[PDB]
DNA sequence: GTCCCTGTTCGGGCGCCG
DNA sequence: TGGTCGGCGCCCGAACAGGGACTG
């Protein structure tokens, strides 16, 4: 019925050929139930092995609902295929409008690139493969093709509410308002009822930055000054105003680490001036949409996680921290997955783009459990790094 | 017969043509077997005679089957496989008997001439041309092409596996409570029915497969235990691996070690305590398979204890989803680990081992975490869930490790078992400088051209020493300086270095390393009672880092 | 930039199964 | 006597990529 739009790949790039990873029994049973209903409704069709492409798939179950959400890891296909006032609203609600993509057909010559495989427990059966006939959820081209149809749906609601910003990214709809809690949720329900005519909770105001802080002591040892000098020396790469001349001359000689060193008047003021320079904003940092956002995370212990967002070295666009429970049953991997989801969400609100993460975790450790704590519809790109304990120390807190 | 299922469309790679390889000479015995097979396949339409309009050819040969009485027609399609399109393999792994659930009735059967019953794409058939010689000048060689899947072609396994799945799909939908383990053409069928009603359903399955052109000869129709399946023996309430025979040579070659370690890894799935570290080390630096290799004392001893394990009777049980999955891990030396997965004590579902060495420097806690992750992924494949663990590490030891470790690490639900050797950290670095300990300022420096270097220290108590080095690197000299300070210091020492490379290695608390220098450092760290390691930026005039830097740079820098 | 060191990935041999 | 194909497993070495230290 609806006319399709031709979509192609980048020049010199083939389709994705990523293997399927092991899936638990509950995810496989959920995917089989979902795929049968998607196949009955013409959304997907079975394919054979002559299609050489494949994309991994899994499923997430949101907290309090027996509903499962099919997630396709399309970030390899996406590689091969902004409202500034949004970050200033009291409340921003994220709506999952991925089901709206199933009403638009997909280009016939592109469907072979959406291939995925449903595994079986204990390899009872060979993998059973499918491909998409409509706009798939989590694909880069789905919001672009549906963009014209999305504006027609939101046009009356946007005109009736001019002070409400509605931003779309992937299968998500970000709706922010300055209304009071209660009036905001009532307005969100109006939007959901507005979306049902066609078919078929954040607070950016409280987002803060974590600046670099220096220790405050009455008695300083050689070791204290050596650690402070090393931290300021690294900080000078970000803040060129940082000086360490008067603090370094206190360390002349070959002294014991536990020897107490009195701070001179010049060194005392040099430390006080350095505290003011760290409070000033970083100079000359301009966002580049053509470049990728890079997010580094450092595990600080006791449930504390620091992160920085940049595109060039020492050109931080944002520095924050992420604290959680400090109990004994702490799951480092679970906390790390919650951290990357919050960092990605902030990057989508501020810049409308997902960052590339440098994760401080073994590759095997992450891939084994990260899908067990994922709740978003998108998946950022990431790499694994052996972080030196130096950058971990520089963003520490007292 | 030939299955009425639709063919899978297959193309060649762009700008490619079919193979043109002439037949190599064959034994008279093999020629007699091939002509008997091909005259019958030609009568059934599975192959078709071709004339001069087909310019292609590919060599053929034959080997014995597992029955040892029948022959298997093979084709050396190596050239056509290079020119055939890519496929996505649908076979994601191998089924394991430990994942089988208890069934009331069990049947194992096999399809006769499985490949030769699935039709091949008509446009691709000409590329499968082959020639069969005969009696010379009394009847010349006959040329054929394949109308069915050939044995030797790249696309045959995935096409058959996908076609077999489509064929079984109507039966599975009609009988969702009858489990059919489908590996190639080999079918394990289990039900919770009485043996009478079960065999009637088996005949429904055999009739269903026959309707889709797949015969099930009674010769390969197993009806009583033990069932021979996938290299195992399936009893009603237990399973075992078919007898494994290790080679018993007095002069082992690389190929002999390959088949030795291969059968040991295969045995480790049910035989506990298998080790292959010393036998696998003998393969380093080797070139060809014919390389005879002398066995070391450790390798000779490792094989001896492996042979004694294989003499004991062992078996596994089947999976009960109403019980928990338990994985207990035992430590052996040299980065080797073994584990037993069970639901009831002393009733192993399966066993295994983990001995992969990750990283140049590591400790027993890292390797244990890596083994837990390997068993977790393996358990999700076989049983679809994560097991509960029984680990030989104290809760306090783990709490200390992941508190100070900069990376995120986690172990699922587990408890401690006192089965030595226990996993522990062999030393801990202090968090604060040590009062009353001598403070060493260490540094190393090396010349890139001459490869000469110096390592040394200066102390707050007036001591200093410089050691010259030959054929070294800047990283090695910094490690040599730390090693020197550990040798000449007391039981408690403060060490200040400018090398984050050496700092990161020591902060991870390794107990084993590929570097002998690092191993020497580890032995020093274990003997100390308190060690504090601090870092300062190099070339910043900080004392006494400036003093030692000026000491080790003289004569190799500037 | 180069040199060094450490990480992952791919392909080679063998094992096992059809 | 070999000599074919695909899957998974193992361990090995070759060929990368990424980051720190270095020359003048
Ligand atoms: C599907 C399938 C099968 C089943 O193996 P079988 O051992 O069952 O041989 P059959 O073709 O089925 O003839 P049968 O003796 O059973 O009447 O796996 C494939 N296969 C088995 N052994 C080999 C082998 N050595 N090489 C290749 F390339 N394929 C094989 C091809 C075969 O058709
Ligand atoms: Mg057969
Ligand atoms: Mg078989
Ligand atoms: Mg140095």
């Amino acid at each position: 019925p609806i006319e399709t739009v031709p979509v192609k790949l980048k020049p010199g790039m083939d389709g994705p050929k990523v293997k399927q990873w092991p899936l638990t029994e509950e995810k496989i049973k959920a995917l089989v139930e979902i795929c049968t209903e998607m196949e009955k409704e013409g959304k997907i069709s079975k394919i054979g092995p002559e299609n050489p492409y494949n994309t991994p798939v899994f499923a997430i179950k949101k907290k309090d609902s027996t509903k499962w959400r099919k997630l396709v890891d399309f970030r390899e296909l996406n590689k091969r295929t902004h409202p500034a006032g949004l970050k200033k609203k009291k409340s921003v609600t994220v709506l999952d409008v991925g089901d709206a993509y199933f009403s638009v057909p997909l280009d016939e010559d592109f469907r072979k690139y959406t291939a995925f495989t449903i595994p079986s427990i204990n390899n009872e059966t060979p993998g059973i493969r499918y491909q998409y006939n409509v706009l798939p959820q989590g694909w880069k081209g789905s919001p672009a093709i549906f963009q014209s149809s999305m504006t027609k749906i939101l046009e009356p609601f946007r005109k009736q509410n001019p002070d409400i910003v509605i931003y779309q990214y992937m299968d998500d709809l970000y709706v922010g308002s300055d209304l009071e809690i209660g009036q905001h949720r009532t307005k969100i329900e109006e939007l959901r009822q507005h979306l049902l005519r066609w078919g078929l909770e954040l607070h950016p105001d409280k987002w803060t930055v974590q600046p670099i802080v220096l220790p405050e002591k009455d008695s300083w040892t050689v070791n204290d000054i050596q650690k402070l000098v090393g931290k300021l020396n690294w900080a000078s790469q970000i803040y060129p105003g940082i000086k360490v001349r008067q603090l370094s001359k206190l360390l002349r000689g070959t002294k014991a680490l536990t020897e107490v060193i009195p701070l001179t008047e010049e060194a005392e003021l040099e430390l006080a001036e350095n505290r003011e320079i760290l409070k000033e904003p970083v100079h000359g940092v301009y966002y580049d949409p053509s470049k990728d956002l890079i997010a580094e995370i450092q595990k600080q212990g006791q449930g504390q996680w620091t992160y920085q967002i940049y595109q060039e070295p020492f050109k931080n666009l944002k520095t924050g921290k992420y604290a959680r429970m400090r109990g004994a049953h702490t799951n480092d991997v679970k906390q790390l997955t919650e951290a990357v989801q919050k960092i990605t969400t902030e990057s989508i609100v501020i810049w409308g783009k997902t960052p590339k993460f440098k994760l401080p975790i073994q590759k095997e450790t992450w891939e084994t459990w990260w899908t067990e704590y994922w709740q978003a519809t998108w998946i950022p790109e990431w790499e694994f790094v052996n972080t030196p304990p130096l950058v971990k120390l520089w963003y520490q807190l007292e | 017969p030939i299955s009425p299922i639709e063919t899978v469309p297959v193309k060649l790679k762009p700008g490619m043509d079919g193979p043109k390889v002439k037949q190599w000479p064959l034994t008279e015995e093999k020629i007699k077997a091939l002509v008997e097979i091909c005259t019958e396949m030609e009568k059934e339409g599975k192959i078709s005679k071709i004339g001069p309009e087909n310019p292609y050819n590919t060599p053929v040969f034959a080997i014995k089957k597992k029955d040892s009485t029948k022959w298997r027609k093979l084709v050396d399609f190596r050239e056509l496989n290079k020119r055939t399109q890519d496929f996505w393999e649908v076979q994601l792994g191998i089924p394991h008997p430990a994942g089988l659930k208890k069934k009331k009735s069990v049947t194992v059967l096999d399809v006769g001439d499985a490949y030769f019953s699935v039709p091949l794409d008509e446009d691709f058939r000409k590329y499968t041309a082959f020639t069969i010689p005969s009696i010379n000048n009394e009847t010349p060689g006959i040329r054929y092409q394949y109308n069915v899947l050939p044995q030797g072609w790249k696309g045959s396994p995935a096409i058959f596996q996908s076609s077999m799945t489509k064929i079984l799909e109507p039966f599975r939908k009609q009988n969702p409570d009858i489990v059919i383990y489908q590996y190639m053409d080999d079918l394990y069928v289990g039900s919770d029915l009485e043996i009478g009603q079960h065999r009637t359903k088996i005949e429904e399955l055999r009739q269903h497969l026959l309707r889709w052109g797949l015969t099930t000869p009674d010769k390969k129709h197993q009806k009583e235990p033990p069932f021979l399946w996938m290299g195992y023996e399936l009893h009603p309430d237990k399973w075992t691996v078919q007898p494994i025979v290790l080679p018993e040579k007095d002069s082992w070659t690389v190929n002999d070690i390959c088949k030795l370690v291969g059968k040991l890894n295969w045995a480790s799935q049910i035989y506990p305590g298998i080790k292959v570290r010393q036998l696998s080390k003998l393969l380093r630096g080797t070139k060809a398979l014919t390389e005879v290799i002398p066995l070391t004392e450790e390798a000779e001893l490792e094989l001896a204890e492996n042979r004694e394990i294989l003499k004991e009777p062992v078996h596994g049980v089947y999976y009960d989803p109403s019980k928990d999955l338990i994985a207990e891990i035992q430590k052996q030396g040299q980065g080797q680990w073994t584990y037993q997965i069970y639901q009831e004590p002393f009733k192993n579902l399966k066993t295994g081992k983990y001995a992969r060495m990750r990283g140049a420097h590591t400790n027993d806690v890292k390797q244990l975490t890596e083994a837990v992750q390997k068993i977790t992924t393996e358990s999700i494949v076989i049983w679809g869930k994560t097991p509960k663990f029984k680990l030989p590490i104290q809760k306090e030891t783990w709490e200390t490790w992941w508190t100070e470790y900069w990376q995120a690490t986690w172990i699922p639900e587990w408890e401690f078992v006192n089965t030595p050797p226990l996993v522990k950290l062999w030393y801990q670095l202090e968090k604060e400088p040590i009062v009353g300990a001598e403070t060493f300022y260490v540094d190393g420096a090396a010349n890139r051209e001459t490869k000469l270097g110096k390592a040394g220290y200066v102390t707050n108590r007036g001591r200093q020493k410089v050691v010259t080095l030959t054929d070294t690197t800047n990283q090695k000299t910094e490690l040599q300086a730390i090693y020197l300070a550990l040798q000449d210091s007391g039981l408690e020492v403060n060490i200040v270095t400018d090398s984050q490379y050496a700092l990161g290695i020591i902060q991870a608390q390794p107990d084993q390393s590929e570097s002998e220098l690092v191993n020497q450092i580890i032995e020093q760290l274990i003997k100390k009672e308190k060690v504090y390691l601090a870092w300062v930026p190099a070339h910043k005039g900080i004392g006494g880092n400036e003093q030692v830097d000026k000491l080790v740079s003289a004569g190799i820098r500037k």
